[PDB]
RNA sequence: AGUGAUCUAGAAAGAGAUCCACCUAUCAUGUUG
């Protein structure tokens, strides 16, 4: 997702960075 | 001044230390009190 | 009324702290609540953060009188030192009965552009006081105009 | 706001749009992609520069 | 947050 | 005592800059400091004006 | 709270387990302390 | 502010004098308080109170 | 005696209180050398030269140690809160200031006499296994008497306990019946049996090491037995290196080792493959669970095991063993809840703490009977896995930690650090619940986790203990290679080097690393080098008496006693012996006055004192009174001179000084660890600027332990090979705290160039 | 036993260089006695 953002250019401070973050945490809690 | 009072709490001892002087206020005898105060002028620039 | 309660406060400072030793115990910090506001010096000085380095400190108010002849820009303050007296007012109840002397925030608030704004809440009102372009240009190359 | 368009999140109030069309198949591939990741083995908590290829 | 001098009631409130 | 000037003042000149700068500089190097204090004065006897 | 009697279950199952168990929390400490993108820059 | 309260004492020392002066400020080993005195007879022996 | 000169805040609040007026200058009577390690290198022996306690060091098991319990933190965070709300309402409640106010045959061991006999005449070395209850303890001894190994020297048995070597002693005699003394005879610290016909001698490990301090070749004995040996103390390890080489000496000396089973082959491959014997023992079969899962708090699955047996199991008191006195407190208190909690729907239960801290008296309460109808719950430390039996036990609890000691030799910080048991301690933990019948023992922790989590043998005291003593004895003996000296698991060089030095500075080694006619004279006290150093100093500063009872006094447990409900009583008797100087001269004053009163009980009892420590140290002094007069020394009184006292000390403990950094308390001069003064010390409060320390203990902070005030003169003075006047003085200073600020870096031009930089959007 | 006493108010064109009241920071150590 870190070089994702980077060739998009996505807004690293951005609050949609800390959610997509829990969005696979959430997975590496799942199995 | 000192730092172990700011200068309202020197007036206030000051006044305060005045009213307990021993007789001060008495006047049966003809006594008299007499505060002077006066500045020492050019003190500091007077300095040899 | 200060003095007379600095008075009264450090007597029983005094007495609490003969006492402490005597059960060979150390005064809690909120064994003096209450009186930490009061005194002169304040009683919340004696748990100072710098204390230790503090006690050095001497000459500490002839000092700040005489930087008057050394500073273009002097405290009013020149006659306290926090770090030595502490506090010595509060002046945090003059804003509520100003509000309350005003007719409350709803009164305040009629005589604003409050309602024009659309904003949800008066409690929602946060000013942004540390930002703006005024900020952002006090630092750059400007003329005098 | 409309169903057929999108629909509330509830858990951040956000509304979403949903996908349609080539979206599906974007996300399918992004799906498709993330699996070749964990096949390959660069996986994530290992500094692998191959890793780039990936993406 | 709201600042204490607004939080604050005073005493005839209560 | 000489830091407190500054405390608050967000524009500052070059003089100003150069004094907090030299008060910078003794707080990471006091010995050099106390030694520099020192030598001073016992041995400074004519001053900038 | 839950016991088997000694024996009566099969060890290395329960070592795989715990080998599981292992490698799990020490991957997931990987992902508590590495230094991402935002730390980094 | 040093140098001032010291030729300061100097000019205090002239207006009171050696005696009074000791009287109120009291033996270097016992110094009085301000304002204060070791006796009332001392407090009275002399104008200056 | 001297004024403690007031440090800074003790200055500040003294200004600011006479500021105020409530004081003056007529009350306070007060107000009327940088000392460096010294930077030459060391000696040639050490400029050539200069543990393990899980199986796996992050595993569960590890970690749950680590972790603790949030049962027991939840019921301080309980504890707490409720102290505080109590002494609020309290002094609110005071606030208002109103103004009126033939037996031996049927031993199992017996069976194997004539094999327990031609193994000890055809071998030399025979490693022994026995199951406890076998007999083995009083019968091999006797056994060997029978068979004429007495004819040639004594059989000599050690045990690790005096209990222990003292009851087996009385119960041989009691057996060959004779007294102690004569036929069979006892020689312990402090206390010597032996007569001139003595046949077999029970005596302590550690006085067969100091034996062959004297007689290396053991030449007294015809037979040893090193009984309980799988204990691995640091004597019987000694002895077991002493006794390989003797064995090569002598033909004629037998030796048996009491291994258990999960050491009998380290001990056999050790003794030169030497042969393994069983005996079987008196001991009923224990049924083993383990929890199906891993447990994440240990506390609380042993306070539900506890709950599921009282209510589901039959008959049978229950032993729970667990790691310290405090986690023992919280769950009498946690399990009495529970049980109220429970109510009617249980049967009756009674809850009793064991540990080593308890007094005699109370430890006494918990071998009464259960009274029928009622079930008998015991939480205990290990002091339960070996010293204290318990009859009537039929369920163990085992919940798998113990507290271990480490020496960590460099900081000089004993630490203890809770840890995982090994295999051989929870097999002792379950042989408890099969001495009264056929119990059961419940591990709350996996088979997989015994298997392969916890040590199969715990890491021996040699490991783990300062080692400085045992340098100084195996130096005294002329063992001067230490790794010639074959220990059965050899020390970290860690633990020698640090050991080395110690005795180095001590002076006790000279610069090639012989040991000195000093380090010989210190070699015949049975104590630490650094008090036998400080000993021969007071021989030297005729000052003998005072300091012979503080070491005394130093050597014991802690001598006060601090009941959970009189902390207040039980502070200010204490607070009546402290001296001003800390805690050497706290002890002296301590002693003193329970000499004048006349060595009583009672006024142990009164004054909140531990009466069995202090007739120890009594001992101690006795013990150390008779060596001086072997060497035809006197005890001299110097009447108490305090710094005569404090300065001879310091002659021993120079290593152990700390300085006063007003920013952080106590730092070591030696290494710098910040330090505390232990809230029971005289000092607490009373901050001196140069202290000094008999050891750190990590606990939940590094501790001083016994601190004393010093002059950092006698630093120089005592020690000028290992300090220095002071300078990398190259240190930094910060301004005051600047409450206002949001950021105390802010008022750097460094930083304000940055702010400037960032809001001008220049990227640097 | 409650009377009276009531400034103020905006337009044009120029000018203007900044700093200091201000949110209350003690023991918990295994065993060997
Ligand atoms: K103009």
């Amino acid at each position: 997702t870190e070089i994702k953002d980077i060739i998009l250019g996505q807004n690293i401070k951005a609050p949609s960075v800390k959610r997509q973050k829990m969005a696979e945490l959430e997975a590496a809690r799942s199995e | 001044p000192s730092d172990s009072e700011i200068p309202p709490l020197l007036v206030y001892k000051w006044t305060q230390g005045i009213n307990n002087l021993s007789e001060i206020w008495d006047v049966s005898r003809g006594q008299s009190a007499v505060l002077l105060e006066t500045t020492l002028g050019e003190m500091a620039e007077k300095i040899d | 009324n200060e003095f007379l309660d600095s008075q009264r406060v450090w007597a029983e400072y005094a007495t609490k702290r003969q006492e402490a030793i005597q059960q060979n115990r150390r005064l809690a910090f909120e064994e003096l609540e209450g009186s930490w506001d009061r005194g002169i010096p304040r009683i919340s000085t004696l748990f100072q953060r710098d204390r230790h380095t503090l006690a050095y400190d001497r000459g500490h108010r002839i000092r700040r009188e005489f930087k008057q002849y050394s500073l273009e820009r002097n405290s009013p303050f020149w006659w306290t030192n926090s770090h030595h007296d502490g506090k010595l007012w509060n002046l945090n109840a003059y804003r509520t009965d100003v509000i309350q002397a005003l007719g409350g925030i709803e009164t305040i608030l009629e005589h604003t552009l409050f309602k024009g704004t659309g904003f949800n809440s008066w409690e929602g009102l946060f000013w942004e006081k540390a930002s703006g372009f005024e900020d952002s240009m006090q630092f750059k190359k400007l003329t005098h105009a | 706001k409309t169903e057929t368009l999108g629909a509330v999140d509830e858990k951040s109030k956000m509304f979403r749009r949903h996908l349609t069309g080539e979206g599906l198949k974007l996300n399918e591939l992004n799906q498709f992609a993330r699996s070749h990741a964990k096949e390959m083995g660069i996986r994530d908590e290992i500094e692998d520069k191959e890793k780039v290829q990936h993406v | 947050h709201i600042p204490r001098y607004i939080r604050n009631q005073p005493w005839y409130y209560k | 005592d000489l830091k407190d000037v500054y405390a608050s003042k967000v524009r500052l000149n070059a003089s100003e800059r150069e004094e907090l700068a030299l008060i910078e500089e003794a707080y990471d190097n006091p010995h050099d400091t106390l030694n520099r204090i020192k030598k001073y004065l016992l041995t400074q006897r004519v001053f900038k004006p | 709270l839950k016991f088997v009697s000694e024996g009566v279950g099969n060890v290395e199952a329960q070592r795989i387990r715990e080998q599981v168990e292992q490698k799990k929390y020490e991957a997931e400490y990987k992902r508590k302390t590495r230094k991402s993108l935002r730390d980094q820059l | 502010s040093f140098i001032f309260q010291y030729y300061g004492l100097v000019i205090d020392l002239l207006l009171l004098g050696q005696e009074r002066a000791t009287d109120l400020a009291g033996p270097a080993n016992n110094p009085n308080e301000f304002m204060q005195f070791k006796s009332k007879e001392v407090e009275k022996a002399h104008p200056i109170r | 005696i001297k004024r403690r000169a007031l440090t800074s805040p003790e200055r500040w609040e003294i200004r600011q209180l006479i500021a105020s007026g409530a004081a003056s200058i007529d009350d306070y009577p007060e107000l009327k050398i940088d000392v460096e390690l010294n930077t030459d290198d060391g000696p040639k022996f050490l400029k050539d030269q200069q543990p393990k306690i899980t199986k796996v060091p992050r595993g569960f098991m590890n970690r749950s140690a680590i972790n603790g319990s949030n049962a027991i933190r939840d019921h301080r965070e309980e504890k707490l809160r409720k102290k505080r709300e109590i002494e609020q309402q309290i002094r609110k409640q005071q606030s208002f200031d109103d103004p009126t106010k033939a037996q031996r045959q049927t031993l199992p061991v017996y069976a194997m006499r004539s094999e327990l006999i031609q193994a000890v005449r055809d071998n030399q070395f025979l490693v022994i296994v026995g199951e406890t209850g076998s007999g083995k303890t009083t019968q091999i001894t006797q056994y060997l008497d029978e068979e004429g190994f007495s004819n040639y020297g004594m059989i000599g048995c050690t045990q690790p306990r005096r209990v222990a070597a003292v009851s087996v002693a009385k119960r041989v005699a009691e057996e060959v019946g004779c007294k102690v003394g004569h036929d069979v005879g006892y020689t312990i610290r402090f206390e010597d049996v032996t007569g001139p016909d003595t046949r077999i001698k029970y005596m302590t490990d550690g006085m067969l090491q100091r034996e062959a301090l004297l007689d290396p070749e053991m030449s007294k004995y015809s037979v040893i037995m090193l009984d309980e040996a799988h204990e691995r103390t640091v004597a019987t390890d000694v002895l077991f290196a002493l006794l390989k080489k003797a064995a090569i000496k002598r033909p004629e000396l037998k030796v048996i080792v009491t291994a258990a089973t999960l050491n009998s082959a380290k001990f056999s491959e050790y003794f030169l493959n030497c042969p393994i014997i069983n005996i079987p023992g008196k001991t009923f079969p224990v049924e083993v669970l383990y929890s199906q899962t891993p447990q994440m708090d240990y506390i609380e699955a042993a306070l539900d095991c506890v709950i599921d047996i009282h209510i589901n199991e039959g008959p049978g008191d229950i032993l729970v063993f667990l790691t310290g006195q405090e986690e023992i407190d919280s769950c009498c208190e946690i399990l009495y809840d529970r049980v109220k909690t429970l109510g009617d729907s249980i049967g009756e239960l009674l809850i009793l703490p064991v540990y080593s801290a308890l007094p005699s008296e109370i430890q006494s309460k918990i071998f009464e009977p259960t009274p029928k109808g009622s079930r008998k719950v015991v939480f205990a430390t290990n002091i339960a896995e070996t010293s204290i039996t318990i009859d009537g036990i039929y369920y163990v609890v085992d919940p798998g930690f113990a507290k271990i000691n480490i020496y960590n030799a460099r900081a000089g910080i004993e630490q203890l650090i809770v840890s995982p048991i090994s295999q051989a301690q929870a097999n002792q933990r379950k042989g408890r619940a099969g001495r009264t019948g056929p119990g059961k023992c419940y591990r709350l922790y996996t088979e997989s986790a015994f298997y392969n989590e916890m040590l199969e043998n715990t890491v021996p005291e040699i490991q783990r203990q300062n080692l400085s003593h045992t340098i100084l004895m195996l130096k005294a003996m002329g063992i001067n290679d230490l790794l010639k000296f074959d220990f059965m698991d050899p020390p970290p060089k860690n633990l020698m080097l640090n050991a080395l030095t110690e005795l180095y500075h001590l002076q006790s080694l000279d610069d090639e690393g012989k040991l000195t006619n000093l380090g010989k004279e210190m070699s015949l006290f049975p104590m630490d080098p650094t008090l036998s150093r400080s000993l021969l100093s007071s021989v030297d500063n005729q000052c003998s008496d005072e300091i012979v009872t503080i070491i005394s006094m130093l050597s014991v447990q802690n001598v006060f006693y601090r009941p959970k409900d009189r902390q207040l009583e039980a502070d200010s008797k204490k607070a009546k012996f402290h001296h001003p100087y800390g805690d050497h001269l706290t002890l002296l004053n301590v002693y003193t006055r329970w000499q004048q009163a006349n060595y009583s009980e009672q006024y142990c009892k009164t004054n909140f004192l531990h009466f069995r420590h202090l007739k120890r140290a009594r001992d101690v002094k006795s013990q150390i009174s008779m060596i001086f007069k072997k060497i035809g020394l006197k005890l001299i009184s110097c009447h108490s001179d305090p710094d005569l006292i404090r300065k001879t000390f310091v002659s021993g403990f120079f290593m152990n000084a700390a300085k006063r950094d007003s920013q952080v308390g106590y730092k070591t001069i030696n290494g710098g660890t910040e330090v505390g003064i232990h809230p029971s010390s005289s000092l607490y409060g009373k901050e001196y600027e140069y202290v000094m320390y008999h050891s750190i203990v990590l606990t939940s902070r590094e501790y001083m332990s016994q601190v004393t005030s010093i002059e950092p003169q006698w630093l120089l003075e005592v020690a000028p090979h290992f300090y220095k006047a002071g300078s990398r003085k190259k240190a930094k200073i910060i301004p005051l705290h600047n409450k206002f600020a949001k950021d105390q870096n802010s008022w750097r031009l460094s930083s304000i160039r940055q702010s400037r930089e960032r809001a001008l959007g220049i990227k640097r």
